[PDB]
């Protein structure tokens, strides 16, 4: 691809998730779903192999049923309230409509079945791209819809993402599926804290974005993309195994590590609403992801590996891959648990 | 919560009022650990590099904590700011609402009746 | 998050197109602009809680 | 026989105590 | 009398398509 | 540190202590009060801007 | 307590800026300079704690175990440096590293003013032990040992993590301070018990409980000797530390809940003291031992009487001292024989004198012989839970003949006898070996002269 | 120095002992306050701890 | 990087130096063909850049000091003990094969950047297109198990897909008897126990594989012994070749960009040479490779990246 054209089209995915952060008008949503749907396709087939085109055929499916169902559920609102704000709905079945929407948007259960393999058939960097940057927009309209948001289905849209995926990366030898199921599952933990703390689902974003973005760094860094190959990396550069340590750790939610923060807070959030046994197998069911996590670095990160005899030629280069903020985003995805109270520039 | 207060004007990272309270001092401890993660980063900079860890890129590690230190510097003024529009918001609606916080009667010890349970 | 870009620059990207009683072409009401202005008028400022 | 009568244990004493699993957001 | 570590048996365990 | 130190910061930070966990409780208080009836400066949820409304004289008188 | 914390993490520009020949005497000497230190927390009043500042505090129950704590990271250091000889020196720096967080971790632990930062520490000091454990471990064979530990975070730290943001929403804080004062008695209902419960489980599995002792004779066999020696010495006190905070606000439901736990104590210590006379581990006996002390220190929590706090805070400080000594000679026999099988290496006073006058010195701390701190904490335990109920002196005297029967067996079995004839690697005691023994055990013979400072709180 | 690493801990104990003593005066709001140790200043006296 | 995506965006096309002298010239033959002048007589009449055959040290040539390494450090494999014992015991046959078609992989990598960069065209000997003539000479003797097989396909299958071929694939005919007799007179006693059916498997994969599968995506040139003694001819038939097969005749400025960010990438390059898949003649223990790791850091100008060793007298490291 011409990096001009590459740029371009990373600037039109910005400028459509822009246009959803900034508009006041529903059909402009509408929009910038479309002009972000539209820019990211090429992102997804920069490498010209039927896995991406399949996975991109897959992705637009969902983002082209997601939209129409977002548009079915504005010409509802317009029925029922004759005008065009984006605040909150005036019909419940236009909530439910657009949180039906909004969760295929994002990839929540039970419409979670693209995130896993959309993000194995697509590269590293346009992974992160979806697990990342095409989180903010739908989370900004439910950041601005949570009046109207029935809490049983959005709660019971939030357990069965945190539920599925928790039991759906315990099988999973592929690194892009462990972040897509992680995806998932933190996409719930975000989702059931929207309608009582909305800054507690930014901060549970925010946190979000940075250790994914940590996790398909040193991905791209070691060019690993298996669980085995991942265990090659110690011969090859110590620190990475490292680094992935420390950052699945995080992921999980051990404290004292910054993931642990957001989900805290949410259970701290929670439990001030009353809510006392949801919050409790939320977290029963991040234990289990945790667990897999400590399998997927005590089994095969940490105690050193049968090697290969070609590896010892590759000792004599080092990398020269652009390792863009990893430093910057592996201190800020472990090291923040003590900078808690930060979440309050969110409010 | 707070989201109707920042909106009247939005997209101000510090309003005017902000200025009116008491930045932090350079030697907060919060900018401290601010700057020690910027040192943590150098470390790790040199590190994914192989480069000498404590010796290499000391005018990186040096804008490494600098860096740190200078947006954590805004990010606190930033949580100062908005833990005192929290209290000023409860304080104002306390006071703009004496029925709903009654001031309750303190009873001493030598009228609260207490059940004692013994271990034995 | 709701960054108002609109109100903080001041520019009118999207506010016309928003409601039935802004200023149509040609003066065109809408059927139902008297209501809508009432209701408007009635609901402003209050928050959305007082106003339901 | 454990699980099914622990769950069914918790959802008496949340019929009891009551305990809210959807709870209403208060504050 | 060393530390052990993984074998081949012990690392053929995470190489498959599924765990 | 002599006794007097020890007994005087205790009550210093017992002083601290109770003050914040006061405040806590008031500020679960005032949330739900806020929630509850949406007349203070929180949970302001934005409505439509009337100055939008254009109240020229229209195409038509009735309306 | 900053005056403690911030030498401590000195301590890694001391590990890190050090030559490599001398990494480990720079370490030990300005540890042990920090366990000198450490005595200044000795400033205990008898009706006030002392109270540093908002975040750190210290009554006479945290001031022991940080001491013991502070003097543990030299012993470690000492004890961990001959089998890390042939280890890479940034891969020994690492162990250092990870030995100075554990100890960074455990003094703001123990001085933890709030309830909440005490969890954070808590539940942070396994992460540093854990990465100690398996990757210096010798060998990892952990297939039973997962589920446990997923085991151990379902039923133990989430719910005391719940339960803990529940009372700072009810009593708007989790100041120890503050909840003395502030404490209401916690009646008898369903979401009463289910609070006991999970105030108390996290701290059941780290003490152990029998039946869930099932992690600790795995953890301590699958460990290098520093993290044996952290985790029968600190780690497991951390459970009694936190029943005996956590206790204030769990009254009077105590009074019915404690009934269970007791019975799984009392009948406990019972079975895991005749458990280790069957075990073919010498460190697993060791291990079993520790589960069959810690027990008594679970009843008198529970029975929560002065006499059995006073018991429990000694026993806590003499058994750390005494456990830590016998995982020390049995890796100074594991270090010569390369196996930790006890009927391997047999008769060794015909070889080792003076290693085996410790051997008999730890077996006599580790029976309990009186005026030691072992006695004192057993005795005082057992008068007090004579005072809860007269029948088991039973339970407990009948413990105490198994407790000596399996003290003076690896006395017998590996001292005494004829010695082994095909090993003949049987080296002399290195001097740094006994200095270890002596480190153990003659601060835990001078506690016998001044007891009083290792008797908590309320004596 | 050639031996600057022995001073590593030591003047992060003494640093470390000037910040508890920086502590001390952000805890006295009740120095010569409480109902126990309240008394009268002694002539060239400001402070009854410090 | 000194070549990237904003030197593409700031003008730098490969275009622009892609004259008619840009050919990689590929000169392949059996083991004693004499074609190791050749290729260098072309390199002295068509003003390129001969590129030596890559050995077990072709790595140690292009990194460091340029010297060597040792045996333990690089290859862990002997071209003479297989010479020796084709049918080893330790698997000195496929791990010596393997480390060879890394570093060919490595040599077209550089064959390739140095073309891109420069626009000189480069003349190479026994490229990445003509590794596996060996290895299934090897496997017809049974030098070999079939599962070395599978995973140098593997291996293939996943690292010449990325390339292009080369313009000219230049083949030299020399009979075994001729190859023996070279062999003879050479005078190496390693060498002098190769066999005579493994020279013949070497020359069949050549006439029946190599050269009928590279007469579609290049132009070969095969020659006989005699006749390859005068470069001019060759150089003759080169500079009248009209080039109108394969897939560089549609080769944009984007193609191309790709391929350069490709081979000066050596990490990337050498990416699934060592794939996870653990054959016992290429797997090395994890005590082993500990010990070789920490052997090789503690090598002169190793332990760091290149500009980082005072060892060596790198100076000004700590404004770097
Ligand atoms: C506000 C948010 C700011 C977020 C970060 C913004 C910058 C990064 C994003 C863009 C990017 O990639 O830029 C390249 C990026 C380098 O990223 P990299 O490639 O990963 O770095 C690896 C090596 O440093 C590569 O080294 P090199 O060999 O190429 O040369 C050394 C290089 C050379 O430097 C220069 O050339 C810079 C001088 C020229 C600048 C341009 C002038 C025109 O120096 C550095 O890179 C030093 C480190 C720079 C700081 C990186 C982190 C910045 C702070 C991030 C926020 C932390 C928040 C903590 C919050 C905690 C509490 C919650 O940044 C720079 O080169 C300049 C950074 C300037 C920071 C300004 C801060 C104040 C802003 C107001
Ligand atoms: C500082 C903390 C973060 C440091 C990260 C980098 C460390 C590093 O590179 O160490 C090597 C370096 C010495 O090595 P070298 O000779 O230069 O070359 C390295 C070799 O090439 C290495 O040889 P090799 O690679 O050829 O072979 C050995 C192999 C051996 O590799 C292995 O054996 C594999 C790993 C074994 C298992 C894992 C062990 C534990 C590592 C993870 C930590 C887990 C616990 C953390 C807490 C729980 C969370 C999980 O690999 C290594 O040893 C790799 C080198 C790095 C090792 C240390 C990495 C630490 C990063 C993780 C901790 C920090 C982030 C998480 C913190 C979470 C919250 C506390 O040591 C240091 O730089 C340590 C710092 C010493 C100076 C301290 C000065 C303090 C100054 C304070 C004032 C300045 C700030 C003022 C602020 C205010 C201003 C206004
Ligand atoms: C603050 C100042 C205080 C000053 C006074 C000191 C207070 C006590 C300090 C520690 C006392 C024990 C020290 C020696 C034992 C450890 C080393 C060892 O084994 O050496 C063998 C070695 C002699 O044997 P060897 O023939 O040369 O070589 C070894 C053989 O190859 C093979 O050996 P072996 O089998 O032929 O002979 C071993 C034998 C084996 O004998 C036994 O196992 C029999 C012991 C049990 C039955 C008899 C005692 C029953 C209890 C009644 C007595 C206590 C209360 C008395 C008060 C009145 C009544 C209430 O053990 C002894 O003879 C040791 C005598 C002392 C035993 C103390 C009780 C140990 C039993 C377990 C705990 C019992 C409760 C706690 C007691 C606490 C006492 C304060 O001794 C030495 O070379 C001495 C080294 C220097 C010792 C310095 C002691 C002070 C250290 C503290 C420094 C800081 C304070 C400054 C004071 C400095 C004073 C000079
Ligand atoms: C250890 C085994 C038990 C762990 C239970 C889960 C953690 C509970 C932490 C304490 C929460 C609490 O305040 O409970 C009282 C609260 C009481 O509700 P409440 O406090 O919101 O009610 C208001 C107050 N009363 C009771 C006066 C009306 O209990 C619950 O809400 C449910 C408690 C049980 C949790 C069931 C799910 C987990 C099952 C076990 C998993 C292990
Ligand atoms: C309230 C919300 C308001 C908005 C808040 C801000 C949200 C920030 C979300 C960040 C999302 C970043 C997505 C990735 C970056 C976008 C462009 C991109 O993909 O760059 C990667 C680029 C691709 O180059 P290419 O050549 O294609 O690589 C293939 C490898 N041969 O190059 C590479 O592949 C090089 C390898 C390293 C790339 C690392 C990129 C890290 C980017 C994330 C930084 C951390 C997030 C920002 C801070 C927190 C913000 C929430
Ligand atoms: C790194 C920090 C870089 C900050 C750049 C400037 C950002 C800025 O000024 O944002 C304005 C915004 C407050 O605007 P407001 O409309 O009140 O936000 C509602 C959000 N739901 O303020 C913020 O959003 C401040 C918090 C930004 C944090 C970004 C990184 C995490
Ligand atoms: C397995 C690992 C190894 C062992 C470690 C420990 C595991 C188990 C931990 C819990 C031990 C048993 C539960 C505690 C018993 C305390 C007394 C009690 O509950 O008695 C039984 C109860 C009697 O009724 P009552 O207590 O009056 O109930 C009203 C309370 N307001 O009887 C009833 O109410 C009938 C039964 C109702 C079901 C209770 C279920 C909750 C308790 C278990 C969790
Ligand atoms: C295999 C996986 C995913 C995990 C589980 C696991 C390890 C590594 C090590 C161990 C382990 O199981 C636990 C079980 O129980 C405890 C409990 C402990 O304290 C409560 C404790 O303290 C160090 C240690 C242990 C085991 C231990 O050594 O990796
Ligand atoms: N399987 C193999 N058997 C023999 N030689 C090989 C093999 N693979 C590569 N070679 C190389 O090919 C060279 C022969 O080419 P030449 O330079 O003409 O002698 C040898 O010296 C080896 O370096």
């Amino acid at each position: 691809m011409n990096p001009i054209i590459l740029i371009i089209i990373l600037m039109t995915v910005m400028l459509g998730t822009i246009i959803v952060m900034i508009s006041t008008h529903w059909l402009l949503i509408w929009i910038g779903f479309e002009m972000n749907m539209l820019a990211i396709i090429p992102i997804m087939m920069k490498k010209h192999n039927p896995r991406a085109t399949e996975a991109s055929t897959k992705y637009f499916l969902t983002q082209s049923t997601a939209s129409m169902l977002l548009m079915m559920a504005i010409i509802i609102n317009l029925m029922f309230s004759g005008q065009w704000t984006v605040m909150k709905l005036f019909n419940p079945m236009a909530s439910m409509l657009m949180t039906m929407a909004l969760a295929m948007k994002l990839g929540m259960a039970p419409f979670h079945f693209w995130v896993p393999e959309v993000t194995q058939g697509i590269p590293l960097s346009s992974g992160l791209i979806l697990l990342t940057w095409q989180k903010l927009a739908p989370m900004s309209v439910l950041y601005q819809i949570l009046p109207s948001i029935n809490l049983d289905l959005i709660l019971t849209l939030s357990i069965l993402s945190i539920t599925i995926g928790g039991w759906g990366g315990l099988n999973q030898t592929q690194l892009r599926k462990i972040m897509a199921y992680s995806s998932i599952a933190h996409m719930g933990w975000m989702t059931a804290v929207l309608l009582y703390n909305p800054t507690m689902t930014l901060l549970n974003l925010i946190i979000y974005i940075i250790m994914t973005s940590t996790m398909f760094t040193l991905f791209m860094a070691n060019s690993t993309t298996t669980t085995l190959s991942l265990s090659h990396t110690w011969n090859k550069a110590p620190i990475m195994t490292i680094l992935v340590l420390i950052t699945l750790l995080s992921m999980g939610g051990l404290p004292p590590l910054s993931g642990f923060m957001p989900k805290w807070m949410i259970i701290q959030e929670m439990t001030k609403n009353d809510s006392i046994i949801l919050p409790t197998l939320m977290a029963i069911t991040a234990l289990l992801n945790l667990y897999f996590y400590m399998r997927l670095t005590y089994s095969t990160a940490l105690t050193m590996f049968p090697s290969t005899n070609n590896m010892k030629m590759k000792w004599q280069f080092p990398t020269t891959k652009r390792m863009t903020l990893l430093p910057t985003m592996t201190v800020l995805s472990t090291m923040l648990l003590p900078l808690t109270p930060i979440l309050s520039i969110l409010e | 919560m707070m989201t109707g207060r920042q909106a009247r004007a939005p997209l101000q990272f510090l309003p005017d009022e902000a200025r009116s309270l008491p930045p932090p001092k350079l030697t907060d401890p919060r900018l401290a650990y601010i700057g020690f993660l910027g040192y943590c980063s150098g470390l790790i900079d040199n590190a994914i590099r192989r480069r000498p860890v404590l010796s290499a890129g000391l005018h990186r590690q040096f804008l490494y904590i600098t860096s740190f230190v200078f947006v954590g510097y805004y990010l606190l003024k930033r949580q100062d700011y908005m833990y005192a529009v929290r209290d000023h918001d409860m304080f104002s609606y306390i006071k703009s609402h004496p029925e709903d916080f009654p001031e309750k009667d303190k009873k001493t010890y030598r009228e609260v009746f207490e059940e004692f349970h013994p271990v034995r | 998050p709701f960054f108002d870009v609109q109100k903080k620059l001041g520019v009118d990207l999207d506010h016309w197109m928003t409601i039935q009683s802004a200023e149509q072409p040609h003066r065109i009401p809408a059927r139902c602009h008297a209501f809508e202005k009432e209701w408007i008028e009635c609901a402003h400022g209050i928050g959305s809680i007082r106003a339901e | 026989c454990a699980y099914m009568g622990l769950t069914a244990a918790l959802v008496k004493m949340g019929q009891l105590e009551g305990w809210k699993v959807f709870a209403e957001p208060k504050v | 009398a060393r530390q052990w570590q993984p074998d081949v048996e012990w690392a053929e365990q995470y190489g498959g398509a599924v765990m | 540190d002599a006794p007097e130190k020890n007994y005087e910061r205790t009550m210093a930070i017992l002083q601290i202590e109770s003050e914040k966990a006061e405040l806590r409780l008031k500020e679960l208080e005032v949330r739900r009060l806020m929630r509850a009836k949406g007349d203070g400066p929180w949970f302001q949820y934005p409505t439509i801007d009337k100055a939008l409304i254009d109240h020229s004289p229209k195409a038509t008188p009735d309306n | 307590m900053l005056k403690y914390i911030i030498p401590t993490m000195m301590l890694m520009p001391l590990t890190w800026l050090s030559k490599n020949s001398m990494i480990w005497i720079n370490t030990t000497l300005h540890s042990l300079l920090i366990s000198l230190t450490s005595l200044l927390l000795l400033n205990q009043f008898g009706d006030n704690s002392l109270n540093f500042s908002l975040t750190f505090f210290s009554d006479s129950l945290s001031t022991p175990l940080l001491i013991l704590t502070m003097w543990l990271l030299p012993l470690m250091l000492m004890a961990s440096q001959h089998h890390l000889s042939k280890e890479n020196l940034a891969r020994k720096k690492l162990f250092i590293s990870m030995l100075i967080l554990l100890q960074l971790f455990l003094i703001m632990t123990f001085t933890a003013t709030e309830l909440i930062f005490f969890y954070i520490m808590f539940e942070a000091t396994l992460v540093p032990t854990l990465i100690i454990i398996t990757r210096w471990g010798n060998q990892t064979e952990r297939l039973n040992a997962g589920l446990y530990f997923l085991f151990y975070t379902l039923a133990g730290s989430l719910p005391l993590l719940v339960a803990l943001i529940y009372i700072q929403n009810t009593m708007g804080s989790l100041n120890f301070l503050i909840l003395q004062y502030w404490v209401q008695p916690m009646p008898n209902s369903w979401s009463n018990t289910f609070m006991w419960l999970a105030c108390m489980m996290a701290f059941m599995v780290k003490m152990p409980l029998y039946g869930l002792h099932l992690w600790l004779p795995k953890a301590h066999v699958e460990a290098p000797i520093a993290g044996s020696m952290v985790l029968a010495a600190i780690l497991l006190k951390l459970g009694g530390y936190g029943m005996m905070r956590i206790t204030l606000l769990l009254n009077p439901i105590t009074d019915f809940m404690a009934y269970p736990f007791i019975m799984l104590s009392l009948w406990g210590m019972i079975m895991t003291s005749s458990i280790c006379l069957r075990q073919t581990d010498l460190k697993s006996l060791i291990a079993y031992s520790s589960v069959s002390h810690m027990a008594l220190v679970i009843v008198a929590i529970l029975i929560q009487t002065p006499w059995s706090y006073m018991g429990a805070t000694a026993l806590m400080i003499a058994h750390g001292l005494t456990s830590s000594m016998l995982f020390c000679l049995a890796n100074s026999n594991y270090e010569r024989v390369h196996s930790r099988t006890m009927i391997l290496a047999r008769g060794l006073q015909t070889l080792l004198p003076l290693m085996a006058a410790w051997w008999l010195l730890a077996s006599l701390t580790n029976l309990a012989l009186p005026p030691s701190i072992n006695l004192i904490g057993e005795l005082f335990v057992v008068m007090s839970t004579f005072s809860w109920s007269n029948i088991t002196i039973i339970l407990m005297g009948l413990n105490m003949v198994i407790t000596a029967l399996y003290s003076l067996y690896m006395l017998i079995t590996t001292q005494r006898g004829k010695h082994t004839h095909h090993i003949n690697n049987i080296l002399p005691s290195f001097t740094r070996e006994n200095a270890l023994m002596s480190l153990h055990m003659l601060p835990l013979l001078l506690l016998s002269l001044n007891p009083k400072i290792i008797l908590g709180p309320l004596y | 120095r050639d031996h600057w690493i022995h001073v590593l801990v030591p003047v992060g104990f003494v640093f470390g002992y000037y910040l508890d003593r920086k502590n001390d005066e952000k805890l006295a709001a009740f120095r010569n306050k409480s109902l126990l140790y309240k008394r009268e200043l002694k002539p060239q006296e400001e402070v009854t701890w410090k | 990087l000194q070549y990237g995506p904003l030197a593409y965006i700031l003008g730098e096309k490969t275009t622009k130096k892609m004259t008619e002298n840009s050919k990689l010239i590929t000169v392949d033959g059996n083991i004693c063909s004499g074609k190791s002048k050749l290729a260098k007589e072309v390199a002295e009449k068509l003003g390129l850049k001969h590129f030596p055959e890559a050995g077990i040290h072709y790595a140690d040539s292009t990194t460091g000091d340029g010297k060597p390494l040792p045996v333990r450090f690089s290859g862990n494999c002997s071209l003479e003990k297989f010479y020796d014992d084709p049918k080893s015991n330790d698997g000195n046959s496929y791990r010596l094969q393997a480390w060879l078609y890394a570093s060919r992989l490595l040599q077209y990598a550089d064959a390739l950047e140095h073309l891109l960069s420069t626009g000189q065209g480069v003349v190479l000997e026994r490229s990445i297109y003509s590794d596996f003539v060996f290895l299934e000479a090897m496997y017809r003797q049974g030098f070999i198990r079939k599962q070395c097989v599978d995973h140098y396909n593997q291996v293939k299958k996943v690292t010449v897909c990325e390339y292009l071929p080369p313009h000219v694939v230049i083949y030299v005919d020399v009979p075994v008897s001729e190859v023996q007799s070279r062999i003879q007179k050479k005078g190496n006693p390693h060498e002098m126990k190769i066999t005579s059916a493994y020279l013949q498997d070497i020359e069949n994969v050549y006439k029946g594989t190599f050269l009928p599968e590279m007469s579609e995506k290049c132009e070969v040139l095969q020659y006989s012994a005699w006749e390859a003694e005068d470069a001019e001819k060759v150089v003759e038939d080169i500079q009248y070749l009209k080039y109108d097969k394969g897939p560089w005749l549609d080769q944009d400025d984007r193609k191309l960009h790709n391929l350069r960010m490709l081979v000066q990438d050596k990490l990337e390059v050498l990416n699934y040479t060592s794939i996870p898949v653990f054959l016992p003649e290429v797997t090395i223990g994890a005590h082993q490779s500990d010990r070789v790791f920490q052997e090789f850091t503690e090598l002169p100008g190793r332990k760091y990246r290149a500009g980082y060793n005072e060892d060596v007298g790198d100076k000004w490291i700590w404004l770097k």
